[PDB]
């Protein structure tokens, strides 16, 4: 669960690049 | 009244998985319904799931395929899904989304109600007081159900729960015959059978059995095959609940609703959760299963100033004999009481395979008694349970000890046990059984024993049938 | 045995309570003394406010501290009703010093409507362009922080050092 | 009864002692409080301009 | 205020165009006024949590600003009403709409403001006098059993400038105009108090008075102190009404508050029927427990936060009434459901499953919840005193004391009351295990017993050690064959049978056993243990040399006394004078030593 | 000793549960046998 | 000395959980302290945790509530947290944050010390070997605690660990026999106030409240200040030890609540988890809490720690007991089974262990036969337990004489040695004599843990 949460947050912050 | 013409767009940034993301939407609204059109003139539908200013998102029910960047059009309806609820569906069959499948027309409904439904006043609720006739002796005799009582049916994959459910459909009735046959002419009883995710074979089995019984004057059959859209799976129970509420309250009926395979319903919930981009919870199921299942279960009971009730009986497919699985645990938490089936009894070719040893009805003590039925029904069920327990225990001692050390009373217990599974548990497919003759059968079984060891019942009530 | 232990416990408890109360009164006296000293200092500061000449240098120091601290293009200064002729003079004196020190220009204004409370003994307030950054360079606050930071030497002169203090660190 | 009497006696004794120490502390104050507040004024008079140590243009 | 409403990852929705606001601040959304509050904030826009189906909510819709966090409103008329988790008057809602469904977003104050009440000022406060928080300034005759004192809220003080005379004032009326330093304020008889904190109290005093219970068992064996904390198990059919009804009717407590989440309407209709039936005749007349109790319940349809916050709300109401100078009892039903609600909330907020899916801070929250109890005394002029007791029900999964929540509840609580289904089907009422149930409040009440009765503790210790001796010798007497054992073992077994069939039973429906007072309990205990004492004393005397007494001789000689011991419960203390009952004990004892002397 | 060697997995959970249940079944059978035998022992002793 | 006027910014760019972000902050000072002015005027406090660019994340000691992004203000200190220390604080009471509780004044603070403290030079350490007189036979003789050591006690809910703490702080002494006394230090950790009242009352029972530096914290108080309180208490201990030449009996309680608060903070900060979900740096944090102890060259003072902790589910492999065992030398492990057997003091002797026997005992301090007596007693008790387990099934008939002797020895050991009572201080010599009397039941041959010389010298009595 923690690993999935971490990658989801990574994808999210990548999404807000612009 | 909606006097606002519909809007059709053509711009779309793209899609994403089974969802559809577009832009420049004028004043989007959540859970808004929408129709779609492909380049080849193919029509679909959808529901709105996410909104961010001008960027709307919508899941296509039929399933995304062949969608083009420019040559596609959506058309908003500007309203949540609107159920065409009414009284005349009885004797009709519908698919997942309510489209007729029995070669009938679009329903000419007199009412338009919200699909999601609303909760009831907790103040406005009554204590259940009567029972419902089921026709299975193991059910009525041991764990009789009441009006508003919610009882599930636990069953393993690959058991004949579906046939038992169909029998309960074609057999369920009231008990007004006890007071007078003339009083039974008030046939306010009804049935609402919804099957989801079921193979076409058993769907055909259901519809054929119903058509054979010739009792669809008081039935509302919703059906949803497995291959149908995943989204529509979470839609059918809400439609069934809305229709059941309409019949029970606005039409003052006593509706027995039954639901099947809520494990697959949980899988559909998982589908939408994956579509929502929300991290899964325990055992992968979403952490808000509780609220949704609670809203589904609690739509029943009796109300003040009304003549009607709703009784729910779901069927849960216990995954691989896992009592600790979250779904059955929470379903036991919400509902009241439970009924078990057995694989070993199914292997013994005794139908229906119902295990009464762990079975328990929560509020049976007030669902049964004098006036409602014969006075000593609960007494009889308690006697049968205790005698069955003693018979099982002495058989277990027997299997290792031996008949050399066995006394006559134990032989009588063994005979009672054998006759009990041979006769009382055994029902058969088309044996319309009533409460009175089942009570007679139980009395005949109890009469194998004299009064000496029939201790738990006062003699004042044993004189009623023991000396016959 | 049990009654005697009970009554013994009662009386020794009430004795310890008396001792604690007496020591608390001692501490009350110490607190009164130090608070009176702080009040003495405050009234001396208000007394010496009156000297215009040194007050001018103090306002110069305060405004140049504000300039050296705010580091923005938009400067705002607030002061009392009866001192702004000195404050603006200090501002003109302090502008070129800041410009040479930071190699950058700065625009400054003075609030002609909002003025500090009359109960303020001294000092000014520094605001940025949007009133989202503030420096509380008033006499009360600097007195307070200096007193808090200097308490050790204060009592070291008054009450003296501790006998049990063996090593400075 | 004897216990409360002795408690009153001891309370009077310790009260006398506390008053004696109060007199001692006020004497210690008035010894040098004037020089101390003079040191405080000497401290607060300073300004010492200084830009932030690691600011760069 | 034009909420730039986004979609949802569930019910949760965010929006923009929000001015200065603080987290956990109530907000209405849309023209349907769906309830929520702030969860997170950032820049100018904030995320929020709604508690209803968000369907029909469009973009840009208005959001109503408030000025308080989650809070409860309290005042005259709260007693006797029915509410839910977010303090909504469902009775008044059925009165206003006459429908069978919840109207979404009810804008109805819990207290009907069109009702008049008879107010009398203090008569002691004068114009220009200074008063602070917690100080009574008047009263209102809310009901004939309980006088609803009205006092200033905390964090408020000033010099009064006007006193409203006695008369007939509605809920919206003003009675006090207090000039604080440089400012003025308005004061009505309703007050608003946030929920996630405790109103300050002047001091906490130790518990020094037993909690009266109608059942003699659980009182003379495993007592609970007034203002304490207790844990009762909860199982389908084991029997929970047996304690709730007895506590509501027969109890020294002044007010009752019952809370819960995920329950039925059956208990509600039961207490409706118990309004006339379980009436207490303090004045010889039928007054409804409704006047002495307030109900609040929630179904599983209610939002998760409503279930979460109803438990806090119970403590808030109990605090409001303990401030008045009264004694409160709390029925915190279905705590495991509260734990599940908190787990659901954490799952909504995407926290880590610290233990068994439950969040990290469950135990800390439970400890904070159980911190609010005990005997205290609050700010005010007359220096009243009150107390608050808690009774939290716990539903282990099948009796396993291993899931974290039950372990925490066992750890924090002091006295545990055991229940059993074996005893339940054994037609034994009330069921108590006697071996897992324990207490820890004996030390506090020692002085009370020493002052009032002076024989309670030794007799109680003799009772419990006799029961333990029976439990020990049960295995040995099973192993031997139940035909060979010393005479002292026989008398211990026999007195265990008698204390079983006689002292540890009670029938509520039986008119004379409806209430067993404490003095009756200790009288039975002393009589029985003294009989056993003389019995085994004489047995030890005669066993060695000659005239070896056996139980058969004792029984045939003292059969009349055994019958009297079995039948002495039939007393009816309501009619029979208490002094006569004590005289009956005296003459029964007289017969005891006469028979024991004549045996030798 | 303190445990039996096994790699954690759902498989071992199921197998250990089954073995456990069989163990209590045996315990019940042996208990009943011993009880009957003690009854007979007492009878023959008296006789 | 800091002649820099203070600053204050209103640019609150967000709030998420117990964290707050401040934009446009000028030149952040890491590990700072700030004060917060709520709109209604209530004061709050926190420490800056993270800084990056013109942003500064800051955690709030008392917890986020009511903070408004447009109305509240925040002001900056520029210095790490420094706590007031004072030798006159003894006999006072304060909350977790340090403010007075007894209507006492703001403490006159002899100095301002770093809350985080500083490490100690390795070479500037001296080993402690002085045995402490506890008065408990199970400690003096078996798990004797020496000065400059940090043995905790592993206890569960409902156990009488509080009374053990009372006894050890009451009957403290010196085995090696001017006057002596121990400056008690104690800080609560959110424990229910009943235990706090009991400790207070027992501390007046000692009759030396003038040497009782006390701190408090209750469950209803904010959780996150529990991260600060023990560090403040340890700073006080440092000040009273290495500046005033005093011995301090530092004692804590309920480290499980500390672990829980640190866990909640870590979860809010979404760090990498570990076993059972605990933070990775919980070990280093516990190290900073515990290793601040001992005594150093040039000072006669010393630091002794007794950080009793809660032990959930009575599981030895639970992470908190495990890591506390690693970081420390010794343990006690009060037993639930013994307390259910109605015996006091209920300390299991077997799982307990003390690592300071290497120098605390021996000839010239207590005797030339302490260590071998203890080793023999441990071996006999362990084998007694094993034969008891064997007897639990095999039955007395098939046993041998040795088995019955071992069972009788175990019975004597439990009824006499462990049974000590609540207020009966006992000397080292009496415990040694009692142990010898217990051992006398076994003839000399089977004593496989005693040298020949000592066995011939002492046994025949």
């Amino acid at each position: 669960f923690y690993r999935l949460k971490k990658i989801q947050e990574k994808k999210k912050i990548i999404k807000e690049k612009f | 009244y909606l006097s606002q013409p519909r809007l059709t767009y053509k711009t779309v940034s793209g899609v994403n998985g089974p969802l559809v993301i577009l832009d420049h939407v004028k004043f989007p609204r959540y859970a808004e319904i929408v129709h779609l059109t492909l380049p080849d003139g193919t029509k679909r539908s959808g529901q709105v799931l996410e909104v961010s200013g001008s960027k709307a998102v919508v899941q296509v029910f039929e399933g995304t395929s062949g969608i083009d960047a420019k040559k596609t059009s959506c058309e908003f309806t500007g309203d949540i899904l609107r159920t065409p609820v009414s009284e005349d569906m009885l004797g009709r069959v519908f698919n997942g989304s309510g489209k007729p499948i029995d070669r009938g027309p679009v329903v000419l409904a007199e009412d338009f109600l919200d699909i999601m439904g609303q909760p009831i006043n907790p103040q406005c609720r009554i204590y259940p007081e009567e029972m419902i006739q089921t026709g299975i002796s193991a059910i009525d005799g041991m764990n009789s159900i009441a009006r508003g009582q919610k009882i599930p049916i636990f069953s393993a994959a690959g058991l004949p729960h579906n046939e038992i459910a169909a029998q309960i459909c074609r057999q369920a009735g009231l008990v007004k015959k006890s007071k007078d046959v003339v009083d039974y002419s008030e046939e306010n009883f009804a049935i609402v059978f919804a099957a989801m995710g079921v193979n076409m074979e058993t769907a055909r089995f259901f519809k054929s059995d119903f058509e054979e019984n010739g009792s669809m004057d008081n039935v509302c059959l919703f059906l949803n095959l497995a291959n149908d859209p995943t989204i529509e799976r979470i839609i059918t129970p809400r439609l069934a609940l809305t229709t059941a509420e309409f019949l029970a309250y606005q039409c003052e009926k006593h509706v027995l609703v039954i639901l099947t395979d809520m494990s697959s319903y949980a899988e559909a919930l998982r589908e939408v959760s994956a579509a929502r981009e929300e991290v899964p919870g325990r055992r992968g199921f979403p952490g808000y299963m509780y609220t949704d299942l609670a809203t589904i279960y609690e739509r029943a009971g009796r109300v003040e100033g009304r003549n009607g009730s709703i009784t729910q009986i779901p069927i849960l497919t216990m995954p691989n004999d896992d009592i600790t699985h979250p779904i059955p645990d929470l379903t036991g938490y919400i509902t009241e009481g439970q009924i078990y089936v057995d694989r070993q009894l199914h292997n013994r070719q005794i139908y229906p395979p119902i295990n009464v040893l762990p079975s328990l009805s929560r509020l049976m003590k007030s669902a049964i008694g004098e006036g409602m039925t014969r006075k000593d029904h609960a007494d009889v069920s308690n006697q049968l349970y205790a005698c069955y327990a003693i018979g099982k225990d002495v058989q277990a001692m027997k299997a290792v000890v031996g008949e050399e050390a066995l006394t006559s009373d134990d032989l009588l217990y063994l005979e009672f046990l054998q006759k009990f599974e041979k006769n009382f548990i055994t029902q058969g497919p088309y044996e319309n059984r009533t409460v009175y003759e089942t009570l007679d059968i139980g009395w005949q079984l109890l009469r194998i024993f004299p009064k000496e060891m029939l201790k738990r019942i006062p003699q004042s009530t044993l004189s009623e049938f023991y000396p016959r | 045995e049990k009654k005697e232990k009970q009554i013994e416990q009662q009386k020794k408890i009430q004795m310890s309570n008396l001792m604690n109360q007496a020591r608390l009164k001692v501490l009350r006296a110490r607190d009164d003394l130090i608070t009176d000293l702080l009040n003495e200092a405050k009234q001396r500061l208000s007394k010496v406010v009156k000297d215009t000449t040194r007050y001018q240098v103090l306002l110069d120091g305060l405004v140049l501290q504000g300039l050296y601290q705010l580091l923005e293009p938009r400067m705002i200064v607030r002061c009392r009703k009866q001192d702004f002729p000195l404050v603006k003079a200090a501002v003109q004196k302090a502008i070129p010093m800041y410009k040479i020190a930071t190699k950058k220009d700065v625009d400054v204004q003075i609030d002609q409507e909002a003025y500090l409370p009359e109960e303020i003994a001294g000092g000014v307030e520094i605001y940025n362009g949007d009133r989202k950054i503030k420096v509380s360079n008033t006499l009360e606050s600097r007195l307070d922080l200096i007193a808090q930071q200097m308490m050790p030497e204060v009592r070291g002169a008054l009450f003296g050092a501790n006998a049990n203090r063996k090593f400075l660190d | 009864q004897a216990a409360m009497g002795s408690q009153g006696n001891l309370s009077a004794e310790v009260e006398q002692a506390t008053r004696r120490q109060v007199q001692g502390m006020q004497s210690s104050q008035q010894r040098n409080r004037e020089r101390v507040l003079a040191q405080l004024l000497g401290m607060v008079c300073e300004v010492r301009p200084q830009v932030h140590p690691n600011y760069r243009v | 205020t034009f909420g730039y409403v986004h979609g949802v990852s569930g019910p949760v929705v965010t929006a923009c165009d929000m001015a200065g606001a603080a987290m956990y601040e109530l907000v209405r959304v849309g023209h349907s006024e769906l309830v929520g509050e702030i969860i997170r904030l950032e820049g100018d826009m904030a995320t929020i949590q709604v508690y209803e189906e968000t369907s029909g909510v469009s973009v840009g819709d208005p959001v109503l600003r408030t000025g308080k966090p989650l809070s409860v409103e309290l005042g005259p008329g709260i007693m006797g009403a029915i509410f839910d988790g977010i303090q909504r008057p469902l009775s008044d809602i059925s009165s206003q709409t006459q429908s069978i469904y919840i109207p979404r977003g009810v804008n109805v104050s819990a207290l009907s403001r069109d009702i008049k009440w008879e107010f009398i000022p203090s008569k002691n406060l004068r114009v220009g006098s200074h008063i602070t928080g917690g100080d009574i300034y008047g009263i209102v005759n809310e009901n004939s059993l309980i006088k609803h004192k009205i006092m200033l809220p905390p964090r408020n003080r000033g010099s009064v400038t006007y006193i409203a005379p006695p008369g007939n004032y509605d809920a919206s009326d003003v009675v006090l105009e207090l000039e604080f330093e440089g400012v003025k304020e308005k004061f009505s008889m309703v007050q608003v108090w946030p929920v996630r904190q405790v109103r300050p109290v002047t001091e906490k005093l130790p518990a020094n008075h037993p909690l009266l219970t109608g059942q003699r068992v659980l009182d003379a064996l495993f007592p609970c102190v007034q203002g304490g904390t207790t844990a009762i198990p909860g199982a389908f059919g084991c029997g929970k009404t047996v304690i709730s009804q007895s506590l509501s009717k027969y109890s020294n407590s002044d007010v009752i508050i019952y809370v819960g989440c995920g329950e039925r309407g059956n208990e509600m209709s039961e207490v409706l029927r118990d309004f006339p039936e379980l009436t207490m005749e303090v004045d010889g007349k039928v007054e409804s427990i409704m006047k002495r109790t307030a109900l609040v319940a929630n179904t599983s349809n209610m939002p998760v936060a409503a279930r979460e916050a109803s438990i806090y709300t119970g403590i808030t109401l109990s605090e409001y009434f303990r401030d008045m100078g009264y004694h409160v009892s709390m029925m915190a039903d279905s705590t495991s459901r509260w734990a599940e609600a908190l787990r659901e909330i954490s799952g909504r907020l995407a926290e880590m499953p610290a233990d068994s899916g439950y969040p990290a801070y469950l135990g800390a929250r439970l400890a904070s919840f159980y911190e609010r109890a005990g005997r205290v005394k609050c700010l005010g002029n007359p220096e009243r005193e009150g107390s608050v007791s808690i009774v939290g029900a716990v539903s282990p999964p099948g009796g396993d004391f291993s899931d974290p929540v039950t372990s925490a509840t066992l750890g924090i609580v002091q006295v545990f009351w055991g229940l059993d289904k074996k005893l339940a089907q054994r037609k034994h009422f009330p069921s108590v295990n006697w071996l897992i149930s324990y207490s820890k409040y004996m030390r506090a009440l020692d002085e009370y017993y020493d002052k009032h009765f002076t024989e309670f503790v030794p007799l109680r210790t003799k009772a419990k050690e006799i029961l333990q001796e029976e439990e020990d010798l049960a295995e040995i007497v099973q192993l031997v064959g139940k035909a060979s054992l010393a005479e002292t073992d026989k008398i211990t077994l026999e007195v265990a049978k008698l204390i079983k069939d006689d002292f540890l039973q009670q029938n509520g429906y039986t008119p004379y056993d409806r209430f067993c007072p404490f003095y009756k309990t200790v009288g039975m205990l002393s009589n029985m243990i003294s009989f056993y004492d003389m019995a085994r004393r004489a047995v030890e005397t005669t066993a060695q040399s000659d005239n070896k007494i056996t139980w058969s001789i004792i029984r045939e000689h003292m059969g009349e006394i055994l019958y009297k011991l079995s039948s002495m419960k039939f007393k009816d203390p309501v009619k029979d004078g208490e002094a006569k009952i004590k005289a009956d004990y005296a003459q029964l004892l007289e017969d005891m030593q006469n028979a024991f002397r004549s045996l030798e | 000793k303190d445990r039996i060697e096994i790699f954690p997995s759902r498989m071992a959970q199921t197998i250990m549960k089954a073995r456990l249940k069989g163990a209590q079944t045996g315990r019940n059978l042996l208990k009943k046998k011993s009880d009957a035998l003690t009854l007979r022992f007492r009878q023959i002793l008296k006789k």
